[PDB]
């Protein structure tokens, strides 16, 4: 079956231009049955239409191009039909433009229509490419303790907040791997600052707090940094 | 706009219907999106299935509400489902998505731990409240923050629920404050809603 494959940079600095290419296989971008374009999805959020186009003209134009009205001022779409390529260019990006970008083929009332073609749904999707918009440089984390109270029915939650690092990933262990039961390390969030943060938590017996040391071991290989942060009761 | 419930659930073998309000024409579609994957079209033109989409999926419409029904839920039907529509002359819009859980264990209410800013972070002239949510199922929650009794929306980041080692779910939410605003209120609260009921924790400077 046909396939759509996105390519292009996956890290773009704020205020710069985000450009992607989609290579279409198994269908013809010159044909008049579909529109070709893009949908995007910020991590953890919903789908947002970007736009689409066709080079199949009526007698009063040279084709059709439809844009999300909120993106129009920054957006340029194109086709190179001999090469079967679709293009996206989005100027002046900010944190709000971090997203998985999907190449998309649209169907609807396209081949035959009244007044204008109506590409209404996406009947073929690319695998998507996550483009991060951040002007950050590589930077090791700032690690802060999430201290338990000395006194949840006999258990104590404690953790570490791993702030403001770039790029991903960090990994976290506890007590150099001697503590694994009840550990959870959360997914990172990319903040509007363009830096990542995450936390790791472990639940332990409250009776242990006076006798057992708890240390979170944070590793950030991109900056060649390790931080061992002692987490003490308040 | 198109409005969908944030989540839904049913057991294997059962039928379930999820809705999308605000549809104004027959240019209605539905998409299935598995975790970490691209969406896939499962219904177009209200009730048509692309080749290969199982006949257990069906679409309908009543007034301005479109619905997707899955008849005989299977574990691999667990996904986020989006509705889409043409609107205006030629625009495309999507609903916000419904996370459909196929129930494979008992429902379980969340535990919540709220950490105030650490002394070390405060000494670095910053402040983050950290709300850690654990041991819940299905893996769908909403988080709301309050300063004293008033809602706070600015400075909030919340993760998508993540599976724990014990196969229940966890999530995290962060409220970023200045040390000044942290000290200017008598308390802050993190309220977690799960299956229509809440658990709320409060901390005081």
């Amino acid at each position: 079956q046909p396939q759509l494959q996105e390519s292009g940079p996956t890290l773009v600095e704020a205020s710069e231009t985000l450009s992607l290419t989609c290579a279409v296989s198994g269908d013809s971008t010159a044909a008049c049955n579909s529109f070709w374009g893009w949908v995007r999805q910020p991590p953890g959020k919903g789908l947002e239409w970007v736009g689409s186009l066709s080079h199949c003209a009526s007698y009063w134009n040279r084709g059709w191009t439809y844009h999300n009205p909120s993106l129009k001022s920054r957006l340029t779409l194109a086709l190179d039909t001999p090469k079967n390529l679709v293009f996206l260019k989005l100027n002046s990006v900010t944190a709000a433009d971090t997203a998985t970008y999907y190449c998309a083929r649209f169907g609807g009332e396209v081949l035959r229509y009244t007044d204008w073609p109506k590409p209404a749904w996406v009947d073929l999707w690319g695998r998507g490419t996550l483009v991060t918009v951040s002007s950050a440089s590589t930077k090791g984390p700032s690690v802060f303790p999430l201290a338990p109270s000395s006194k949840s029915g006999g258990t104590a939650a404690l953790g570490c907040l791993v702030k403001d690092y770039f790029p991903e990933p960090v990994t976290v262990s506890w007590n150099s791997g001697a503590l694994t039961s009840g550990v959870h390390t959360f997914p990172a969030v990319l903040q509007s600052s363009g830096l990542y943060s995450l936390s790791s938590v472990v639940t332990v017996p409250s009776s242990s707090l006076g006798t057992q040391t708890y240390i979170c071991n944070v590793n950030h290989k991109p900056s060649n940094t390790k931080v061992d942060k002692r987490v003490e009761p308040k | 706009a198109l409005t969908q419930p944030p989540s839904a659930s049913g057991s294997p073998g059962q039928s379930i219907t999820i809705s999308c309000t605000g549809t104004s024409n027959n240019f209605v579609s539905w998409y299935q999106q598995h975790a970490g994957k691209a969406p896939k079209l499962v219904i177009y033109d209200v009730n048509k299935r692309p080749s290969g989409v199982p006949d257990r999926f069906s679409g309908s419409k009543s007034g301005n509400t479109a619905s997707l029904t899955v008849s005989g839920l299977q574990t691999d039907d667990e996904a986020v489902y989006y509705c889409g529509s043409l609107v205006g002359n030629w625009d495309v819009i999507f609903g916000g998505g419904t996370k459909l859980t196929v129930l494979g264990q008992p429902k379980a209410a969340p535990s919540v731990t709220l950490f105030p800013p650490s002394s070390e972070e405060l000494q670095a002239n910053k402040a983050t409240l950290v709300c850690l949510i654990s041991d819940f199922y299905p893996g769908a929650v909403t988080v709301a923050w309050k300063a004293d009794s008033s809602p706070v929306k600015a400075g909030v980041e919340t993760t998508t629920p993540s599976k724990q080692s014990n196969n229940k779910y966890a999530a995290s939410s962060y409220l970023s404050l200045t040390p000044e605003q942290w000290k200017s209120h008598r308390s802050y609260s993190c309220q977690v809603t799960h299956e229509g009921s809440t658990v709320e924790k409060t901390v005081a400077p």
